[PDB]
């Protein structure tokens, strides 16, 4: 489990941490989810997201 | 964009169009409610339109704003080379109202912006010409372009390509950015979230076999973008 393997399973950003663990993170307007890997919107219109029905 | 497809409304909600003496002379991307990032060679009185889809139809998602400040990158010098350090920021007169049609593009740090460019596939969009020396698009066009290796990119043109630029496109031609798309976004989708990886800059002949589109590497400028456009 390292950031160089599948991004540490982080959806957006990964940082290597202590004891062979990783810390995931997200860009502005998102919150790191309870699963510790995913990025969830934390504002009404977060960056880079398509929200109109396609 | 040559060889692209019509976007659906709200498919590229960070895209803006720059209008001047000619409409759709360049593109740009929304950094936040008050700031647009574009190419420095694009930027006279400029009107920015966010929420645009069909440039010949007055729809209901468009937000038009005036530009109050132009910040070309401090290393940009058009007297030396119109296309080196080809990036600029535009401050809008009044903030955009963010919604499903008017949404910023994400901008990662330098390291991740470079990682995302290394994925090798980005989307470009714009209202530029739909053929080399052809008409501009009415409906926003988009196209997925693959990253081209550096040596191939250098062998394709007589002009010097520095390490702050990259090439993208197809060996067979037929699909490329074109005039009027300059300044718009090259974005990489990361698990459903798009990140800005390049600025559409220039080329010699749109979609010509053996030629490629040239783009500004955004990773080199993210710190400058974040500092200049910070709202808090
Ligand atoms: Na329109």
């Amino acid at each position: 489990v390292t950031c160089n393997i599948k991004n540490g399973r982080c959806e957006q950003f990964c940082k290597n941490s202590a004891d062979n663990k990783v810390v995931c993170s997200c860009t502005e307007g998102y919150r790191l989810a309870e699963n510790q890997k995913s990025c969830e919107p934390a504002v009404p219109f977060p960056c880079g997201r398509v929200s109109v029905s396609q | 964009v040559v060889g692209g497809e019509d976007a659906k409304p709200g498919q590229f909600p960070w895209q803006v169009v720059l209008n001047g003496k000619v409409d759709a002379f360049c593109g740009g991307s929304i950094v936040n409610e008050k700031w647009i990032v574009t190419a420095a060679h694009c930027v006279v009185k400029i009107t920015v339109v966010a929420g645009e889809h069909n440039i010949e139809e007055t729809e209901h998602t468009e937000q038009k704003r005036n530009v109050i400040r132009i910040i070309p990158h401090h290393n940009y010098n058009a007297a030396i080379n119109k296309y080196n350090h080809d990036i600029a920021l535009l401050e809008l007169d009044e903030p955009l109202v963010l919604n499903s049609y008017v949404t910023p593009i994400c901008i990662a740090d330098k390291e991740y912006t470079n990682i995302f460019l290394k994925f090798g596939s980005g989307y470009v969009s714009g209202w530029g010409r739909v053929f080399h020396k052809g008409a501009s698009a009415l409906v926003l066009q988009y196209l997925r372009v693959p990253l081209v290796d550096r040596a191939t990119c250098l062998r394709s043109t007589k002009f010097t390509i520095y390490n702050n630029m990259f090439c993208a496109g197809f060996h067979e031609g037929g699909r490329d950015s074109c005039q009027g798309d300059s300044g718009g976004p090259h974005v990489t989708e990361v698990e459903g979230t798009s990140f800005l990886t390049g600025i559409i800059s220039w080329g010699e002949e749109c979609a010509m076999k053996g030629k490629y589109g040239i783009y500004t590497k955004v990773s080199r400028y993210v710190n400058w973008i974040k500092e200049k456009t910070k709202l808090t």
